[PDB]
């Protein structure tokens, strides 16, 4: 609680202010102060918490898989200090997720009531249980797996029900609900089908949107298409 | 090439 | 002294795991961790280290110069966020220059006795003395730049006695102090005489070089040239 | 532009 002598608001103008310096992980001890603050968060705010995790989280990930694939060839050379190093770079990893999933349960997901913002967060619940799946490997990786699975399903079938096809929040939960398919579960069938029938359901719904819709949702059709034409 | 995904 | 317990070659073998990893933060402290076993550095950990704290302190810096343009036009708004910020960045990068002068002062400097060592050192402190310049503006300012031109000046001294034109540290260290001329000193007819007549008198010397030593001395000329070129 | 530096 470093931030808890801040005000809410001077918390979420530096935030601001740290994504413009990119200074991710400012960003991300401002957000996590701001959600200390006990309110909930706005579509603004709900953004800046994942931009700002996103990011301290991506350079964590992109570093542990350089280290892991140093490692692996070097088990194809002696010395503990690859091994040693990997696994620190991971417990970080693996600090900021529980972090993040921790602010998620208290008390972020059982005080969203509306579509929008319970769908956000149990997105981000599969996202941080997926990369904590990436690198899991002992007795809990099945228990990761399905605690990923389970949020994305979750948020999969409030968004089915309460948001339209091109909702970008929806489009976004299933592009990364169809990676934990083909990257986690094993699964590359279901992670294409559900990528298709996202991308085939958000065309046929575009002619509702506005320009600036329309744009917004596009954008995350093209990361759809993107995945499939890697994966076909 | 790496799969995509978005926060 | 958090890396004490480590071994000197398992410190030098993580910074290198650390810079493939872009883990630059890492980095600087296994090379700090490094420098307190007391032991003099070779050329390539004299490398590490530079490489290590520069990209550190590059990042606190551009994310300054952000934060201080943002704050200038805001006092061209109201609320004491953006200075405290651009304070808090600020104190963070004054801490990683005091921590590289003191590894610098304990006791890398007096214990280099080579040329080669004692110059990359001697630069290494006037970089990190004009780093402290850039953001200064109180009651030391002034000793502050007489501190980077001080060791600026006595590396030159020892770099003209004692390494041909084309070396690259001497030709780094012109390039710096050029840039330190022009951005600090506020003598930008100094700067460009400095950049002009280092690269002519390494142009003069090339015809010595091998071709892999060509190559080195090359790209630092051609750093000369796109200063003088920006400058002129 | 900004000046070019080195380590
Ligand atoms: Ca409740
Ligand atoms: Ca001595
Ligand atoms: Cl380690
Ligand atoms: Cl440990
Ligand atoms: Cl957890
Ligand atoms: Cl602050
Ligand atoms: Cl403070
Ligand atoms: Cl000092
Ligand atoms: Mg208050
Ligand atoms: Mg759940
Ligand atoms: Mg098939
Ligand atoms: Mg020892
Ligand atoms: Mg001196
Ligand atoms: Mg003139
Ligand atoms: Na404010
Ligand atoms: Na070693």
């Amino acid at each position: 609680g470093a931030m808890g002598s801040m005000e809410r608001a001077s918390l979420i103008q530096k935030a601001k202010l740290a994504e413009q310096a990119e200074r991710y992980e400012d960003m991300a001890a401002f957000m996590k102060g701001a959600v200390e603050k006990g309110e909930e968060l706005s579509c603004e705010e709900r953004n800046l918490l994942s931009v700002a995790y996103k990011n301290v989280v991506g350079g964590q990930r992109a570093a542990w898989r350089v280290l892991s694939s140093i490692e692996q060839k070097s088990n194809e050379e002696k010395g503990p200090e690859v091994r040693e190093y990997r696994e620190k770079v991971e417990t970080e990893l693996q600090g900021v997720c529980d972090t993040v999933l921790g602010l998620l349960d208290s008390h972020l997901i059982k005080e969203a009531g509306d579509a929008e913002s319970r769908v956000f967060y149990l997105k981000m619940k599969g996202d941080y249980y997926r990369y904590l799946a990436e690198v899991a490997t002992g007795d809990d990786k099945k228990r990761i797996i399905d605690s990923a699975r389970s949020a994305y399903q979750e948020a999969m079938d409030i968004s089915k029900k309460e948001m339209p096809p091109t909702n970008p929040i929806r489009l976004g939960l299933a592009l990364n609900f169809s990676v934990f398919h083909y990257e986690i579960a094993n699964s590359p069938e279901e992670a294409i089908s559900l990528a298709k029938t996202t991308f085939d359901e958000a065309m046929a719904d575009l002619h509702t949107l506005s320009e600036d819709s329309y744009k917004d949702s596009t954008l995350i059709m093209q990361l759809l298409r993107d995945n499939l034409t890697l994966w076909t | 090439i790496r799969c995509s995904s978005v926060s």
